């Protein structure tokens, strides 16, 4: 029933500000320390900032002091970091995170330890002053001519979009087995771009549909399309 | 107050003993966590105060301290259990250690291979790409090579590879190979070569086909 979402992510400009929100559900924030914990792409894991809505304490990974302002709102059940003079160093996934050790006692003089339990889905933050640019999607066609495995593949090139991330989805959802998304990579371009494949019965080339479903939050774009064999 | 991480990655097998180790600065009481991280998800508390097994976690997981040194031990791996577990010390200003990739050995496996010609909308834009796929493999380490008229290529591809499996512990890799329009459209004969161990298998097409 414990649940922590959160949201504000996106591309921002160098300098700029962004403010994340982390909505809590199942439990009141007041009883809680909140933190936040980024991860640079590629590199380890990062505390940044903590709240404790009921004590008014906060406390700032000294890598942000100043820059950062991490707040609460007790009526709305929901934690803020607003970000403020964003640098390269602060692209990253920021993700908020419960402390699994309550504030128990109602007594002020109290350190608490900290082990983080309950975790947001992650928001990727991006700074950069590259434009956002939705992604050309092109079918990987199958040949009933190029069989490897007793099976056939097909896929969908999903190619020159930025920021990340991109979804992609098969048949509306409907179709799970077999499939593969690669993870993106960055082309000298400055886009990036990555592919999606399934394997399905050698059979089922000419007789079933296959579409994928691309999704592209950072730009709002969602593109769907039909997957079928070349047939000239 | 820093925390080394150690070692940095590991392969081991299923059912294999996995000790990691961190190594605190100063003295931390026994205020460290540990957790696991599949990739680009957020993290799963395991252990907390250095010995508890937080609640819904396996019991093959444990850990333990001896002075300055807190572990974590998985009794027997488990083809799931391929992650990047971190620990982290308690109290503040929170560090955390460098993480260990816990990467799964197993059998070699053979790749399924099929190449993908460039489609006719990408023709339109100018530039070519030709897909290579290899699928559910295992070492990750395997030759692509491309060709062109058989001619070998080389500056112009890129690869991206899958996580493990959960299951079975294998790979999949796409190769990427872009090129002009017009570079595409004076080639005939497009072929991938996969080699591993003493095993080499090409797929091709030809450009004018169905
Ligand atoms: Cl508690
Ligand atoms: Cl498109
Ligand atoms: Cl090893
Ligand atoms: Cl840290
Ligand atoms: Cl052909
Ligand atoms: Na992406």
């Amino acid at each position: 029933e414990v649940q922590l979402v959160e949201s504000g992510g996106g591309l921002v400009q160098p300098g700029g500000s962004l403010r994340l929100s982390c909505a809590a559900s199942g439990f009141t924030i007041s009883s809680s320390y909140i933190h936040w914990v980024r991860q640079a792409p590629g590199k380890g894991l990062e505390w940044v900032a903590s709240i404790s809505s009921y004590y008014g304490s906060t406390s700032y990974a000294d890598s942000v002091k100043g820059r950062f302002t991490i707040s609460a709102d007790t009526s709305k059940n929901t934690a803020y970091l607003q970000m403020n003079s964003l640098r390269a160093e602060d692209t990253a996934v920021y993700y908020c995170a419960r402390s699994h050790y309550s504030v128990w006692w109602g007594w002020h003089s109290v350190s608490y330890y900290a082990a983080f339990d309950y975790w947001g889905q992650g928001t990727l933050v991006t700074v950069s002053s590259a434009s956002t640019k939705g992604p050309s999607v092109f079918p990987l066609a199958p040949s009933s001519k190029s069989t490897s495995g007793g099976t056939a593949a097909l896929g969908c090139l999903v190619k020159d979009y930025f920021p990340e991330p991109v979804t992609v989805s098969w048949n509306s959802g409907a179709l799970t087995s077999g499939v593969h998304t690669f993870p993106a990579v960055l082309q000298s371009s400055g886009l990036y771009s990555l592919s999606s494949v399934v394997t399905v019965p050698s059979s089922s080339l000419g007789t079933q549909t296959y579409i994928c479903n691309v999704n592209h939050k950072p730009s709002n774009t969602k593109v769907d399309k039909k997957v079928e064999p070349k047939s000239c | 107050i820093q925390m080394t991480q150690s070692p940095s990655s590991l392969s081991a097998s299923v059912g294999d003993r996995v000790t990691i180790t961190c190594r605190a600065s100063q003295s931390v009481s026994s205020a460290v966590a540990w957790y696991q991280q599949k990739p680009g998800k957020a993290p799963k508390l395991l252990i907390y105060s250095a010995s508890s097994l937080y609640s819904g976690v396996p019991s093959r997981f444990s850990g333990s301290r001896s002075g300055t040194d807190f572990t974590l031990t998985i009794s027997s791996l488990q083809p799931e259990d391929f992650a990047t577990y971190y620990c982290q010390q308690g109290s503040a200003p929170f560090t955390f250690g460098q993480g260990t990739k816990v990467e799964i050995k197993r059998t070699v496996a053979a790749p399924s291979v099929f190449i993908f010609p460039p489609s006719d909308e990408q023709l339109k834009s100018g530039t070519a790409s030709v897909v290579c796929l290899l699928n559910n493999f295992y070492p990750r380490e395997a030759k692509v090579s491309w060709y062109v008229d058989n001619a070998l290529q080389s500056g112009n591809s890129q690869e991206s590879v899958t996580e493990q499996d959960s299951k079975d512990s294998t790979y999949s890799l796409s190769s990427t190979l872009t090129l002009s329009k017009a570079d595409y459209e004076k080639h005939k004969v497009y072929a991938c070569e996969v080699t591993q161990g003493t095993t080499s298998v090409t797929k091709s097409f030809n450009r004018g086909e169905c």
